[PDB]
C-alpha cells in the first residue's frame, strides 16, 4: 500500500538499523569488470572521504550501489546495460530498504519519463531532475544537475568580487542557449523571441542541434542564427542581473549552476521542478521563481523587483553557491546530511541553519538543535555572546604563573587542565565539563597577564564566529616548488593565529573532534604537531574569513599545510594586515 | 487528483501580476459561527475583491471544517452547483478534522479532483507538499478563556498529558513512564482533569508543566494542540506520520518536539536531553504561534492566504523572520543586507567625496594631500555653497585621477550622503574641508582595514556616548577615550549602501532634522549604520549633540549604537 511509488520513512524504512549506532554509510566494492564514469567515480570518493563511510554493511544503515546509475539513457556512452538482473544479483540489496541511489539523467529521446531502467523498490533516490508530480517530499533528495568537469573537491570561489550598489548592470536578462524545432520541452525557449527587446533583455536561440540544422529549419532559424553571435555566453552572465533558466529536453540544466557561480540571479522556468535541495533550502531568497505560462510578462515582474531585494538574492545565490552547490563532494554531503537529520526528529538542523551563514554542511545538530549554542546566530535572535569562558591548559614554573594569571580574569569561569595517551592534538575533544561557549586554549609555555586575556575576550564579544590570538603565522605560495610554504617571522599579513593563545568556539572544538576525517587527525599525531593549523584551516573554511591578531619541526609545517590543502581542494587562508588594539 | 500540484493542477492566468503583489479571493453568496466569522474575516483583509472575472482564488460558502455531519453526497453536488467549479481549479476549501467514522482517511472525503485543500489532520501520503496548507484545527477554548501570560520559567511538573479517550496502549506506556520516573509526570484522567485524589482544572493544569503531551487518537489531528501552544507548554506530538499546521513556512523545529509513536516509553529520556535555554526558546515559540496564528480564525485566514500569496508570488514572499519571529526578538533581529563575506581586491578604489562652504584654501590641501593615496579612483567635490560659485577650471589642482564639481540645488548638510551615480566603486571616503592633517599611508591603511569589513564604518576619528542617571537620558563623552561607540563622517570609509540608506531608507524624520539644525549628520550616520549592520565600528589611528543623541534614541525606541573597546593599526 504504502510500500510502492508513495514511499515515507515510517514506512520504507529500517530506523532500528541507524538507532544501533552512528549514521553511517555502506558502498557496495566494485566488481573490476564494469565501466564506471568519472561523475560517478567522483561521487563514490566523496562517500568514502567521508565520515559516514564504512566497510562492514551490519553496522551501516544506509547503502549506495557501486554500479554507475548517473546515466540512465538508453543512447548515452555512460549508460550500463542488463542492470535489471544485476542489481538483483547482490546479497546486501534487500529490496533497497536502506539503499541510496545517485542519478543525473532518465528517459530517452521520444520522452524524458523517470526511466530509471531498474526497479529501485523501497530504495531513496537522489535524481538531479525531479519533477514535483513523483517527488516524495521527505523519501527522495533533489540533487543539482552537474557537469564532468565539476570539481572533486575544492571550488572556483564564486565570481562576485564587488558588491557595487546598485546591484543592477548593463543587462537586465539574458539567455544564450539552443531551441529545438520538435520534441518536448522546447515551447518555453520557442516563444522567446516574444520576451526580446534587445537593449536589456536578450533572448538568443539556435536551432542547429544535429541533422535539423537545414532540414526541418522553420522560417524564423535564420534570423535567430544570425543574432546568436557577437555575445559571448560567459561574457554575458558577468554583466547579467538576472539569468534566465528555462526546460529543455530535461528540467535540470548545467545553466543553474553556472547562474549561481556568476552572481546572477536565476529566474527558472522548468514548471513543477524540484529544486535542489528544496526540502531544506528556502529558493525565495537566492533566486526568483517563475512560471512559464505567464512567459509574455516576466520582464515586468523582474524591473518589478527591488533593489535591496535584488542584492539580497544575488548574496544568497553566492553563499548557496560556496556552501552547497561548489564541488560535488558538498552535493553529496548535503544529501547525507538530509538522510542523517531525517532519521532524528529532536536532533535536526531548522530551516534557519541551511538557509543562513555557514549553512548545515558546517553546523552539526547532534552537538546541539538549539541556535544560541552556536557563534553564528547571536545577531539572528535577540542574544548576546556568552560573557564567561572556560580556560583550557594543555601541559605534557610557568605553569604556575600562567594559571594564577589567567584565573585573576573576571570572565574565567573555570580552568581545565590537561595531562597527558599522549596525544597533543586531544586538546581538542568536547569535554562535559566545559559548560560555556567560549574556550581559551593556553600552553603552558605561554606567557600572558590577566589584563590581555580580560582584552581578548572582550575582542572576541564582537567576532564570536573568528578566532583571537596573540600568535600569527601567514602562508606564502612557492612558485619554485609548486607547494604552499609556511613563514613565521616578520611576516606583514597574517592569515592563522596559533591556538597555543586564542579564543574560540567549543563549538569548534566539537567541528574539529566530529567532523574531519581520521587520516589528517593521524597525521597530527604522528608528526607530533600541526593541530591549531588544521584548526584555523577548519575555521576559515567555515567563515569564509581570516582570524583576528590582538596585541625538522618547520619542515614539517609545509608538508601539513600541503595535505591539508589537497584534502580541502583550495587553500581557505585570507590574508590579513590589522591588528587590533585597545584604545 | 493527489498526484498533480501548482504547476499543473492551477491555473495562473487569472491573476497575472498586480503592482500590489497581494492575491484576490472571492466568497459565493449562498453555516456554523467557526465558518462564518471565517468568511467575515476573509473579507476585512487586504485579499479581498469583486469582478469575478477579475478574482483568482473561489472561497465557497460550504460548511467542510466538521466531517461528521458533512454529507459528502451533498458537498459533491454543492461543489459541482458552485456554478464556477471549472473542475474545481482554484477553489480553496478549509478543514479540521478530515476524519470518518469507519476509517480516518486523515483527508477530506469530498471528490475535490482538482480543489485546493485546508485541512487540519494531514498525513504524509494525503498531503500535497507545494500544494496544500496544513492549518490549525480551532479550539473555543482559546478565546473562551483568557489564561495569564506567565512567563517562561520553572514549573511544577515537567511532562503531562491530558486527553480524555486515549486508545489503552498510550495510557499504559504513560502510567508506566509515571511509575518509572515520578512525581514529574503527570497523567490525567476523566472541562475538567481529574487524577487520583486530585482534580484539575483542565485549561490552566497546562500552565504548571514545561512539556505537553499530544497524541494520536483520532483523525490523526486534535484540538489540544492549540491550549498546548495558548498554555505555553512545549508540545510532545507523538503522531507517527502527520504534518504540523503551518510547518511550510512556521520553523516547528524550534517550538515542537516530535518523538515517533515507537518510542512512546523513550519519550521522557529524549525531552531530558533539551537544556533549560532551548525549553524557554520554545516556550516563547509556541506563545507566539498560538497568539500569531493558532488564536484567532482570523489568525488562521490571514496566514493561510499569506502562504497561498507566498506560493503565487515567490518574488514578493514574506521572510521567514517575518513568519516565524516573535515581536520581541523581531525588535531585537538584526538582518545584516551586507551578510555576504567577501573580501574586494584592490583593482577598484574608493570615491573621496569633499564637502566645503565658504573655504577655498583648505579645499586645494585636501584634494592634494588625497592625491597622494594609491587605489583613489575617482575624487567627487560636493559645491554646496549657492551664493559663491566654483573655481575656475585651469585652477583646479592637477591630479592623476577623475576631478569633477557637484553642482548642488540646494544647500543642505546631507549631500555627501547621496548615491550618486557617477560612482563606480563601493568604497566611499568622505573627507571633509578641514580634514587635511592626514597622510597617504594612513588613509591606505585605512582602506585595507575597510576591505576586511566592508558592512560597517570605518573612520579615524572616535566619539562615543555615555548614560547619565542624573537627568536619567543620553549624554555625550569625547575628552577622554576608553571605550569606542561612534565615529564621525569626516574621514570615514564605508559602503555607499550607507549613503543609500541615509538617502531613501531612514525611519521618520531624522534627516529632515540634520538640515534643518545644521548639524549632527555623523551621528546619524552612525546610528543608522548601528542598526542596520548590527554591528559595532572600526577606529584607525554639545547640548544639541546631546540632544541629536536623545531624540535619535527616542526615534528608534531603543540603543542602536554599541561599545567596543579595539582600534586597527598597522602590525
Ligand atoms: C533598529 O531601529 C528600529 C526602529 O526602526 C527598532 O525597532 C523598534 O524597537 C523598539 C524597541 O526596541 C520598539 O518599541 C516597542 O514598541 C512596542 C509597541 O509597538 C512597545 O510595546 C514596546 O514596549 C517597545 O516600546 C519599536 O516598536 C520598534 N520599531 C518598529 C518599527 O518595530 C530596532 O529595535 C532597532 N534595532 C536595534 C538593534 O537597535
Ligand atoms: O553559447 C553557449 C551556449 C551554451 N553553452 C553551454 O550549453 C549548456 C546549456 O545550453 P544548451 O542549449 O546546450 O542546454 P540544453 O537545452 O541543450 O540542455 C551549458 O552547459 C552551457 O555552458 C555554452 O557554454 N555556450
Ligand atoms: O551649510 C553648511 C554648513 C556646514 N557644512 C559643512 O560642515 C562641516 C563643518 O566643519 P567642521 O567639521 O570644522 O565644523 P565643527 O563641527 O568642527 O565646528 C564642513 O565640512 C562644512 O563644509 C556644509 O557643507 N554646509
Ligand atoms: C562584462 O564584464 C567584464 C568584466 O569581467 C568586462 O570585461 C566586459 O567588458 C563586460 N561586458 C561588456 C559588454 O561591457
Ligand atoms: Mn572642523
Amino acid at each position: 500500500i504504502y510500500k510502492g511509488k508513495k514511499c515515507r520513512m515510517e514506512s520504507c524504512f529500517d530506523f532500528t538499523l541507524c538507532k544501533k549506532n552512528g549514521f553511517k554509510v555502506y558502498v557496495y566494492p566494485q566488481q573490476k569488470g564494469e565501466k564506471i564514469a568519472e561523475s560517478y567515480q567522483n561521487i563514490l570518493a566523496a562517500i568514502e572521504g567521508s565520515r559516514f563511510y564504512t566497510s562492514d554493511p551490519s553496522q551501516a544503515c544506509l547503502f549506495v550501489l557501486s554500479l554507475d546509475t548517473l546515466d540512465r539513457d538508453q543512447l548515452s556512452p555512460q549508460y550500463v546495460h542488463n542492470l535489471r538482473s544485476k542489481v538483483q544479483s547482490l546479497h546486501l540489496w534487500n529490496n533497497g530498504r536502506n539503499h541510496l541511489i545517485f542519478n543525473l539523467y532518465s528517459g530517452t529521446w521520444p520522452d524524458y519519463t523517470e526511466d530509471v531502467g531498474f526497479d529501485i523498490g523501497q530504495a531513496m533516490l537522489a535524481k538531479a531532475s525531479i519533477s514535483t508530480e513523483n517527488f516524495r517530499p521527505n523519501f527522495d533528495v533533489s540533487i543539482p544537475l552537474f557537469s564532468k568537469d565539476h570539481p572533486r573537491t575544492g571550488g572556483e570561489r564564486g565570481f562576485l568580487k564587488f558588491n557595487t550598489i546598485p546591484p543592477l548592470r548593463k543587462y537586465m536578462l539574458v539567455f544564450k542557449g539552443k531551441r529545438y524545432l520538435t520534441g518536448i520541452g522546447s515551447d518555453t525557449r520557442n516563444a522567446l523571441y516574444h520576451v526580446h527587446n534587445g537593449e536589456d533583455v536578450v533572448l538568443l536561440t539556435t536551432c542547429k542541434h544535429g541533422k535539423d540544422w537545414q532540414k526541418h529549419k522553420d522560417s524564423r532559424c535564420d534570423r535567430d542564427n544570425t543574432e546568436y553571435e557577437k555575445y559571448d555566453y560567459r561574457e554575458m552572465l558577468h554583466n547579467a542581473t538576472f539569468c534566465l533558466v528555462p526546460r529543455g529536453r530535461r528540467l535540470g540544466s548545467f545553466r543553474f549552476l553556472e547562474a549561481l557561480q556568476a552572481a546572477c540571479v536565476p529566474v527558472m522556468l522548468s514548471n513543477g521542478w524540484e529544486l535542489p535541495f528544496s526540502e531544506v533550502i528556502n529558493w525565495n531568497q537566492a533566486a526568483v521563481i517563475g512560471d512559464e505560462r505567464l512567459l509574455l510578462q516576466i520582464p515586468s515582474t523582474i524591473r518589478s523587483i527591488h533593489q535591496d531585494k535584488i542584492l539580497a538574492l544575488r548574496q544568497q545565490t553566492q553563499f548557496l553557491w560556496e556552501a552547497y552547490f561548489s564541488s560535488v563532494e558538498k552535493i553529496v554531503l548535503t544529501t547525507l546530511e538530509i538522510i542523517q537529520d531525517r532519521i532524528f526528529k529532536h536532533i535536526s538542523r531548522n530551516s534557519l541553519i541551511w538557509n543562513k551563514h555557514p549553512g548545515g554542511l558546517f553546523v552539526l545538530p547532534q552537538y546541539s538543535s538549539y541556535l544560541g549554542d552556536f557563534p553564528y546566530y547571536y545577531a539572528n535572535l535577540g542574544l548576546k555572546p556568552p560573557s564567561k569562558f572556560t580556560a583550557v591548559i594543555h601541559a605534557v614554573q610557568p605553569v604556575l604563573k600562567l594559571l594564577v594569571a589567567a584565573a585573576k580574569s573576571q570572565y574565567c569561569a573555570q580552568i581545565i587542565v590537561l595531562w597527558n595517551s599522549k596525544v597533543m592534538s586531544s586538546r581538542f575533544l568536547p569535554y562535559d565539563n566545559i559548560i560555556t561557549d567560549a574556550v581559551l586554549s593556553l600552553d603552558e609555555d605561554t606567557v600572558l597577564s590577566t589584563t590581555e586575556v580580560d582584552f581578548a575576550f572582550t575582542v572576541w564579544q564582537s567576532f564570536p564566529e573568528r578566532i583571537v590570538g596573540y600568535p600569527a603565522r601567514s602562508h606564502f605560495w612557492d612558485n619554485s616548488k609548486e607547494r604552499w610554504g609556511y613563514t613565521s617571522k616578520w611576516t606583514n599579513d597574517y592569515s592563522m593565529v596559533l591556538t597555543g593563545a586564542a579564543i574560540y568556539h567549543k563549538y569548534y572544538h566539537y567541528l574539529y573532534s566530529h567532523y574531519l576525517p581520521a587520516s589528517l587527525k593521524n597525521m597530527v599525531d604522528q608528526l607530533a604537531n600541526c593541530e591549531d593549523i588544521l584548526m584555523n584551516f577548519l575555521v576559515s573554511a567555515v567563515t569564509k574569513l581570516p582570524p583576528i591578531k590582538v596585541t625538522d619541526h618547520f619542515a614539517q609545517r609545509q608538508s601539513c599545510m600541503n595535505t591539508f590543502a589537497s584534502w580541502f581542494g583550495y587553500m581557505p587562508l585570507i590574508h590579513s594586515q590589522m591588528r587590533l588594539d585597545p584604545v | 487528483d493527489l498526484s498533480c500540484r501548482m504547476h499543473t493542477c492551477f491555473d495562473v492566468y487569472r491573476c497575472g501580476f498586480n503592482p500590489k503583489n497581494k492575491i484576490k479571493v472571492y466568497i459565493y453568496a449562498l453555516i456554523s459561527r467557526e465558518y462564518n466569522e471565517l468568511l467575515m474575516a476573509i473579507s476585512d483583509s487586504d485579499y479581498y475583491t469583486d469582478d469575478i472575472n477579475r478574482a483568482c482564488l473561489f472561497v465557497p460558502s460550504i460548511d467542510v471544517l466538521n466531517q461528521n455531519t458533512l454529507r459528502i453526497k451533498e458537498t459533491a453536488q454543492a461543489m459541482a452547483q458552485l456554478s464556477r467549479w471549472d473542475r474545481g481549479t482554484n477553489h480553496l476549501l478549509f478543514n479540521m478534522l478530515p476524519g470518518g467514522p469507519p476509517d480516518y482517511n486523515t483527508a477530506l472525503d469530498v471528490p475535490r479532483d482538482r480543489a485546493l485543500l485546508a485541512g487540519g489532520g494531514f498525513s504524509t501520503w494525503t498531503y500535497r507538499q507545494g500544494y496544500d496548507v496544513s492549518i490549525p484545527v480551532y479550539s473555543p477554548l482559546s478565546a473562551e478563556v483568557d489564561l495569564p501570560e506567565k512567563g517562561p520559567g520553572p514549573r511544577q511538573y515537567f511532562l503531562l498529558s491530558s486527553q480524555v479517550g486515549l486508545h489503552p496502549e498510550y495510557r499504559e506506556d504513560l502510567e508506566a513512564l509515571q511509575v518509572k520516573h515520578g512525581e514529574s509526570v503527570l497523567v490525567l484522567d476523566k472541562r475538567k482533569r481529574c487524577h487520583k485524589h486530585q482534580v484539575f482544572d483542565y485549561p490552566q493544569v497546562l500552565q504548571e508543566a514545561t512539556f505537553c503531551v499530544v497524541l494520536r487518537g483520532a483523525r490523526l489531528g486534535q484540538a489540544v494542540l492549540s491550549d498546548v501552544l495558548q498554555a505555553g507548554c512545549v508540545p510532545v506530538v507523538i503522531a507517527d506520520s502527520y504534518i504540523l499546521p503551518f510547518s511550510e513556512v512556521l520553523d516547528w523545529k524550534r517550538a515542537s518536539v516530535v518523538v515517533p509513536e515507537e518510542k512512546m516509553s523513550d519519550v521522557y529520556s529524549i525531552l531530558q536531553s533539551i537544556p533549560q535555554r532551548q525549553i524557554e526558546e520554545m516556550q516563547r515559540q509556541a506563545r507566539w504561534f498560538w497568539e500569531a496564528y493558532f488564536q484567532s480564525i482570523k489568525a488562521i485566514a490571514l496566514a493561510t492566504l499569506q502562504i497561498i500569496n507566498d506560493r503565487i508570488y515567490p518574488y514578493a514572499a514574506i521572510s521567514y523572520e517575518e513568519w516565524n519571529d516573535p515581536p520581541a526578538v523581531k525588535w531585537g533581529s538584526v538582518s545584516n543586507p551586507l551578510f555576504l563575506p567577501l573580501i574586494p581586491p584592490q583593482s577598484q578604489g574608493f570615491t573621496a567625496i569633499v564637502l566645503t562652504y565658504d573655504r577655498v584654501e583648505s579645499l586645494f590641501r585636501v584634494i592634494t594631500e588625497v592625491s597622494k593615496v594609491p587605489s583613489l579612483s575617482k575624487l567627487l567635490v560636493v559645491w554646496n555653497n549657492q551664493n559663491k560659485n566654483p573655481p575656475e577650471d585651469s585652477l583646479w589642482p592637477k591630479i592623476r585621477v577623475p576631478l569633477k564639481v557637484v553642482r548642488t540645488a540646494e544647500n543642505k548638510l546631507s549631500n555627501r550622503f547621496f548615491p550618486y551615480d557617477e560612482i563606480e566603486t563601493e568604497a566611499v571616503l568622505a573627507i571633509d574641508d578641514d580634514i587635511i592633517m592626514l597622510t597617504s599611508d594612513e588613509l591606505q591603511f585605512g582602506y585595507e582595514v575597510w576591505r576586511e569589513f566592508p558592512d560597517r564604518l570605518v573612520g579615524y576619528p572616535g566619539r562615543l556616548h555615555l548614560w547619565d542617571h542624573e537627568m536619567n537620558k543620553w549624554k555625550y563623552e569625547s575628552e577622554w577615550t576608553n571605550e569606542v561607540s561612534m565615529v564621525l563622517t569626516g574621514a570615514a570609509f564605508y559602503h555607499k549602501y550607507f549613503n543609500y540608506l541615509y538617502t531613501y531608507k531612514m525611519p521618520g524624520d531624522i534627516k529632515n532634522w540634520v538640515d534643518a539644525h545644521m548639524n549632527c549628520e555623523d551621528i546619524a550616520m552612525n546610528f543608522l549604520v548601528a542598526n542596520v549592520t548590527g554591528k559595532a565600528v572600526i577606529k584607525v589611528t554639545m547640548v544639541e549633540r546631546s540632544e541629536c543623541i536623545n531624540k535619535f534614541a527616542s526615534v528608534f525606541g531603543t540603543m542602536p549604537l554599541k561599545v567596543v573597546e579595539h582600534r586597527a593599526d598597522p602590525v
